[PDB]
């Protein structure tokens, strides 16, 4: 049935989530950034202000 | 003239407390609806011995087995709507505070209170405040009438703080035969019936019911040969509140606990509880309880075996096969997008004018009183304009008003629901708004609930509950740094309101709104429950939020007031990209970076303005954008089989324990203690 | 008068990276004042 | 000096992707 | 993509009602049956104004040009700067952005380049005069049409800088039953890079036809020198009758062509005037759809109009035809009392409404 | 090219909200202290 | 590196004992001293006034 | 002052300056209401911009005298009243955490 | 003529191309 069906997608939604929000964050969403922990040029390539 | 006045004085002030606000009612005045009263309290507090003492002493007429909304007359015109909400579930809290009028808040004598009486209070409180009346049960469980005196004076003044401070609690002495004390039951429903109400702003914005009475329509020919999977037509008959639901048949309504169903079609019944004056003059003009899910006389029907005890131009526009041309035609006997309409030519308008004949003839005490002489007169406009041609209207341009009995069939409900349905939860209607349809991500304002532990975080699952619809989200807490941007933190400013932005279902600005945490009883423990309280500000489809990223990098060649600094960047094309940039040491002196040093790759030269030294960082701010997640994970509440315990996504915490890791923590961010020699110069 | 104690929280300040121990005790704005106040009577003298 | 074929390669990248930006 | 909608009759209309209300809708076949068949230019620039206000709105053309899917998104608006194309004027690039003003989010500051009047649409003089009273009467208090350069058929060059600033909950009731009285006649007379002589002899065709009535009547000369007077030269008339007590109004405009004559053009805008005064009833019968979607949207009530069996046309049928499509509106017309004239009070009971994109 | 344009509008931003807050302030000051010296030059005769 | 991390993950397990450990066997809930006394934010406040 | 009384009550038009930058300011305090006894827009302190966090907006505030002694370093003068109570509850308890909110 | 060199735009009328010993 239709609502078994959702629930099933909610729940691979619900483990990419999860351990998502688990994971280590990425390198701009940190702070205090230093050009050895980051990728090359990504700054280059990127945009911020 | 000294006393004359001091009472002058007294009486305005007595004026000024006699004032308030203008507001419509949109609750009509001939037939108007069952007040809902909505029995609340801790598990084990005695609501079922309440409601059938109460509908025993009213309506003469004893009672079994009582599950779902009983409703019975009471004054000559009042009609009144028992409903019992099991207080294990906080799906079934949270919508009847939502939905309730007068709720009878049941707190134990000997406990003082507990977390589902408290609980209880923060949602209506939020949510739009009920009237509120106490009862004080389990009083035969004292010894020393001392003692009963003490607790019944603190019981008072704690309950008084909570409430407004006139809400008048009355004590139950105890249980007799299983019912209770004949004359304190009289008193109660004494207090019940002086009651008066006032109206509140969900209630005058949407069309709301609870259902009274629940079937399901297929063909048991399409179950065999489907196999009990086939989503089915359900009807479901009640009363109405709040305003007139349009019938146009085809509107979409949200029940809540299940999902966002439309309107298949719907059409009005006789009432099955009417008042005397509608029995008088109705029956003259030809010439008592009701609680169809629960027992009376002495049966109770179920899903099909009843169990007995022992023993002219305004069709001829709307008329939609018919060209506009005949139409005027036959009235008698073009395009849009132009402007200047269709005239007949400069020679025959003017000759046909030489004169002005046709159009000689044409030419030639208080500010709150006031407000509601306005509103007034605006009703009874209404109500005039609707007596002329009362049929057509009653039916067509109106819906059907507040108060009228309903019954309505819908598309497509899940067999999860028909199944596992019990009449103990309490199911309601609301009718949306051509906002509250929609998907946008909102804007809050809201803290952390005071009575809490924990503070809240970013990114981190809050159940929510917002006008009908109850969800789980993924919030994010922000700043203004000073009103000038969105600086997006990382937890709840433990005694403040921040803002907070989440993507789900919109609604209307100015919105008050209360999130839990976890909603399974299975998980509570001895916490409260209520996590943030707040109001919901503006809308919009996106917003750009932002976290300050700053680049570290650090000296290695120091001349005066000009140094070449290292590692802040990784080759000279990017620092060709951030060159001519502000930069500031820790110390504070401030610096521009100027040109990329070409021989060896990441440095480049910056002048600051005074002596760095070597044992400085210097730094760069820049503001990253962060955006929002859009999980929206309704809770489907009563589709569930055990009806508590609906396991949404978890917690950090929880999944850090769950998957056994351990918390990120890195070593050189946590603070010491700093001893700083004196420093003399040579 | 209409202040909280945990508005008056009492920030704790940080210290040097480890990695970069070796040139100790990194400066705040109270050990900067005091270096180029000296320095400025140093050279104000100087140039008398 | 394939090496420096890597890094024209890669300066070529890099100014593709400002450029298109 | 749910509503379907049938031709181009009243394109804008139906999107300036999408874009209100919030249902989704899906017009098909534009001129399918053509010899050059498709989606007009001056509607897909239309188009990209209402994409240029709102916020998240999807419309996906068909590659063929015959059907549009409109999704509509929330309100935000703002200022911005539109290049309406040489086929249409800005007044019809304006009038269903003054349909649109008061519900935004921020204010409307729209600044247009083009043509700056045409005989099918309305004009400057035309907007500022006749479609601003309804809305100030409705309850938007300042709104604004400022005319940076005038400019003129057909090459225009023309400038108009559209501000609206009262942003409303939603439109009070209008409850106008009686037949207004109409005070005084005044009127504007403009001229882009012809002669003074010829919007005098303007005036001159305009007063020969009122010399009859009593009341006062005033047209102001504007005509505009130097370079802000636009690039192709012409003159136009419109004129207004206003009624005081109750601040109510009522016109009509027409433009001089390529070769007339000022003196009947003056004469024909007058009986122009004298006609709708006539065939009218408290409203104008092109101001009749601004009030008419006014009435429908504003709060939960019964509001009332007085209009005249002169003003009940085919264009009227239609959209009270378009009204219960999208808004299932039904409304009533009870007819009035007075045995003289033949009237019929329009009573729209105004479905709940607001302001949901706006601010606290 | 991007500093031009950067530092130009944020100096213009500045600027501007520095008169708007100006004119609020102002405005306050002059409408209400009319009327409390209205107030209080009626309250010294009674 | 694995010992320390059973370690600290063993010490969390013990401390969120202790701390899970406040539960009553009984299933009523009861309110709290601070939801009970119901006061909040007060300055640091002194014995020699409290009589 | 306003009348006879010594409170009167009034609606919160809407809120003044709520996008000046400096916390805690003068004019990031004053709200503005109208006087529901005349139909009088007049604008009224708060405390505390976190107060001001309490207060909404169309909610039925209770102004008093403001009253001060001396004037104050960046004052707005002119503005004389403060608001005490939003909806029954009292400002003070509201931000001091007693009470909660009722709508 | 004298009207279209009259100033009463720029007089009045910029209204109205925009609103003892
Ligand atoms: N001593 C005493 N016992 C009571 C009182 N009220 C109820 N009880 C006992 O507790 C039960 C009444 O509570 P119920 O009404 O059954 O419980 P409820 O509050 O309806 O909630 P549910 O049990 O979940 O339906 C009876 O079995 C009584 O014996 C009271 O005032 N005094």
């Amino acid at each position: 049935s239709s609502f078994e069906k959702q629930q099933i997608e909610i729940r691979k939604q619900i483990e990419q989530l999860e351990n998502e929000a688990v994971a280590e964050k990425k390198w701009s969403l940190k702070g205090e950034v230093k050009a050895k922990d980051r990728p090359e040029d990504a700054l280059l390539t990127e945009e911020l202000e | 003239p000294g006393k004359m006045a001091r009472t002058m004085q007294r009486s305005s002030d007595v004026n000024e407390r006699k004032l308030h606000v203008p507001m419509v009612d949109r609750t009509p005045e001939d037939d108007p609806p069952p007040f809902i009263v909505a029995v609340v309290g801790p598990p084990g507090t005695g609501k079922t011995t309440l409601i059938r003492s109460l509908v025993r002493r009213m309506t003469k007429s004893t009672l079994n087995d009582i599950q779902g909304p009983i409703t019975v007359v009471s004054g000559k015109h009042r009609r009144l709507t028992f409903l019992e909400c099991p207080a294990d579930d906080l799906n079934a809290m949270i919508d009847i505070a939502k939905i309730a009028d007068l709720v009878l808040l049941l707190i134990d004598g000997n406990f003082g209170f507990e977390m589902e009486t408290m609980e209880f209070l923060n949602i209506a409180q939020h949510h739009g405040m009920p009237r509120v009346l106490g009862v004080a049960t389990h009083l035969d469980l004292f010894k020393s009438q001392s003692t009963l005196r003490a607790s019944k004076k603190r019981l008072k003044h704690r309950f008084w703080t909570e409430v407004y401070q006139g809400a008048k609690l009355f004590y139950l002495s105890g249980v007799i035969n299983g019912r209770y004390p004949d004359r304190e039951i009289l008193n109660l429903s004494r207090f019940i019936s002086v009651m008066k109400f006032r109206p509140l702003k969900w209630r005058n914005e949407h069309p709301y019911m609870l259902a009274d009475r629940f079937t399901d329509l297929t063909h048991p020919e399409l179950i065999e040969t489907q196999g009990l999977q086939i989503d089915r037509k359900v009807a479901i008959y009640g009363y109405l509140h709040g305003t007139p639901l349009p019938s146009a048949p085809g509107t979409r309504v949200h029940i809540a606990g299940v999902g966002d169903f439309s309107v298949a079609q719907i059409e009005k019944l006789p009432d099955p509880c009417p008042t005397p004056f509608y029995q008088q003059k109705l029956d003259d003009f030809e010439r008592l309880i009701y609680a169809p899910m629960s027992d009376v006389g002495g049966v109770l029907m179920d899903k099909d075996a009843v169990y007995i005890d022992i023993g002219n131009i305004g069709k001829l526009i709307y008329m939609d096969n018919i060209s506009p041309e005949e139409c005027i035609r036959r009235w008698r006997g073009v395009d849009l997008e132009k402007f200047v309409p269709y005239f007949d030519t400069f020679e025959k308008l003017a000759k046909k004018w030489k004169s002005v004949d046709a159009i000689k003839e044409r030419f030639l005490d208080t500010w709150y009183e006031l407000q509601k002489a306005k509103i007034s007169k605006q009703l009874e406009i209404n109500n005039i304009e609707y007596q002329e041609m009362t049929p057509e209207q009653r039916q067509r341009i109106e819906g059907f008003k507040a108060g009228s009995y309903v019954r309505i069939v819908f598309e497509k409900v899940p067999m999860e629901f028909v199944k596992n349905f019990n009449p103990k939860f309490p199911i309601v209607m609301g009718g949306l708004l051509p906002t509250e349809i929609k998907f946008g991500i909102v804007k809050a304002r809201l803290r952390r609930h005071r009575w809490h532990k924990k503070i809240l975080k970013t990114n981190d699952p809050l159940v929510l509950s917002l006008g009908w619809r109850r969800f789980q989200t993924l919030p994010i807490y922000t700043t203004t740094d000073s009103r000038t941007r969105t600086r997006m933190l990382k937890y709840t400013p433990e005694h403040t309101y921040c803002n907070a932005a989440f993507y789900g279902p919109l609604c209307s600005p100015n919105t008050p709104f209360c999130g839990v945490q976890i909603v399974a009883n299975s998980d509570t423990g001895n916490g409260f429950r209520i996590a943030a309280t707040g109001i919901v500000e503006e809308i919009d489809v996106n917003i750009e939020i932002v976290k300050k990223l700053k680049l570290v990098g650090f000296p290695y060649k120091i001349f005066k007031n000009t140094a070449f600094i290292k590692d802040m960047f990784s080759s000279a094309m990017e620092v060709a990209r951030f060159e001519g940039a502000q930069i500031k040491t820790v110390s504070g002196i401030r610096g521009e970076i100027k040109r990329a040093l070409s021989k060896p790759e990441g440095h480049y030269r910056a002048a600051f303005e005074d002596k760095i030294l070597m044992s400085d960082i210097v730094i760069l701010r820049s503001w990253y954008p962060v955006r929002v997640k859009k999980f929206y994970n309704p809770v489907t509440s009563l589709l569930l089989k055990e009806k508590t315990e609906w396991k949404g996504l978890r917690l950090t915490g929880q999944i850090r324990a769950a998957m056994n890791l351990e918390t990120p923590s890195n070593p050189d961010s946590a603070y010491h203690k700093i001893e700083r020699v004196e420093r003399h110069f040579n | 008068k209409l202040v909280h104690d945990v508005q008056k929280k009492q920030h704790r300040e940080r210290s040097q990276l480890t990695s970069r121990s070796r040139y100790g005790f990194l400066e705040k704005h109270k050990d900067y004042v005091k270096r180029a106040q000296d320095f400025h009577r140093k050279q104000s003298t100087l140039k008398v | 000096h394939t090496l420096a074929n890597n890094v024209e390669s890669k300066l070529r990248d890099d100014l593709e992707r400002l450029k298109k930006i | 993509k749910y509503t379907t909608f049938q031709g181009s009759q009243n394109f804008r209309l139906r999107i300036v009602l999408a874009t209100l209300s919030g249902k989704p809708i899906k017009i098909e076949k534009i001129r399918s049956g053509d010899l050059n068949p498709g989606l007009k230019d001056y509607e897909v620039s239309f188009l990209r104004l209402i994409e240029s206000v709102t916020n998240g709105s999807v419309i996906e053309i068909s590659y063929t040009g015959t059907t549009v899917i409109y999704r509509p998104g929330i309100i935000v608006g703002g200022a911005s700067t539109h290049i309406c194309p040489s086929s249409k004027p800005v007044g019809y690039f304006v009038e269903p952005m003054l349909y649109l003003a008061p519900f935004s989010k921020k204010k409307f500051s729209i600044l247009f380049k083009g043509i700056t009047a045409s005989h099918n649409d309305a004009g400057i003089e035309a907007i500022k005069w006749g479609l601003m009273p309804v809305m100030e009467k409705f309850g938007v208090r300042e709104c604004a049409l400022h005319t940076l350069k005038r400019g003129s058929p057909p090459l225009g060059g023309g400038e108009v800088h559209l501000v609206v600033d009262s942003l409303i909950a939603q439109p009070i009731t209008m409850h106008e039953i009686d037949r207004p009285i109409i005070s005084s006649i005044t009127g504007v007379a403009y001229s882009t890079r012809v002669s003074p002589s010829l919007v005098n002899r303007m005036i001159d065709g305009a007063k020969k036809v009122l010399k009859n009535l009593q009341c006062e009547v005033n047209i102001t000369a504007d005509v505009w020198r130097g370079e802000n007077s636009g690039k192709s030269p012409g003159w136009g008339i419109t004129l207004v009758a206003q009624s005081k007590q109750k601040g109510w109004s009522y016109f009509a405009e027409d433009i001089g062509d390529a070769g007339s004559i000022p003196e009947e053009l003056g004469e024909k805008v007058a009986c122009q005037l004298l006609e709708e005064i006539s065939k009218s009833a408290a409203v104008g019968r092109n101001q009749l759809p601004l009030a008419i979607v006014y009435m429908v949207i504003g709060k939960e009530d019964i509001g009332r109009l007085r209009i005249n069996k002169e003003q009940i046309d085919e264009r009227f049928i239609i959209l009270l035809r378009d009204i219960k499509k999208i808004f299932n509106t039904e409304v009533f017309l009870k007819p009035v009392d007075e045995a003289d004239n033949e009237d019929m009070i329009a009573t729209i009971k105004g479905i709940g409404f607001t302001n949901t994109s706006k601010k606290i | 090219f991007e500093a031009r344009q950067r530092i130009e509008e944020k100096n213009k931003e500045s600027s501007d909200y520095h008169a708007k807050m100006a004119h609020i302030v102002n405005t306050i000051n002059t409408e209400e202290g009319a009327e409390k010296n209205k107030y209080e030059r009626e309250r010294k005769l009674r | 590196k694995e010992a320390h991390k059973n370690a600290v993950i063993a010490a969390r397990e013990g401390k969120l004992a202790e701390l899970a450990e406040n539960v009553s066997g009984d299933g009523k809930r009861a309110i709290n001293y601070q939801i009970l006394k119901n006061k909040g934010l007060t300055p640091k406040r002194n014995k020699d006034n409290r009589n | 002052p306003f009348g006879g009384s010594s409170h009167a009550k009034g609606i919160v038009l809407e809120k003044l300056g709520i996008e000046s930058k400096q916390p805690n300011s003068a004019i990031r305090k004053c709200v503005r209401v109208q006087l529901i006894k005349n139909g009088k827009k007049v604008t009224a302190f708060v405390p505390n911009d976190g107060c001001l966090n309490f207060v909404d907006e169309n909610d039925e505030v209770l102004l008093a005298g403001f009253g001060r002694k001396g004037k104050a370093k960046g004052d707005i003068p002119g503005v004389r009243f403060k608001v005490v109570k939003v909806s029954g509850v009292s400002l003070l308890a509201l931000w001091k955490e007693k009470k909660e909110k009722p709508r | 003529g004298p009207s279209d060199v009259y100033v009463p735009p720029s007089k009045k009328t910029q209204k109205l191309l925009r609103s003892n010993l």
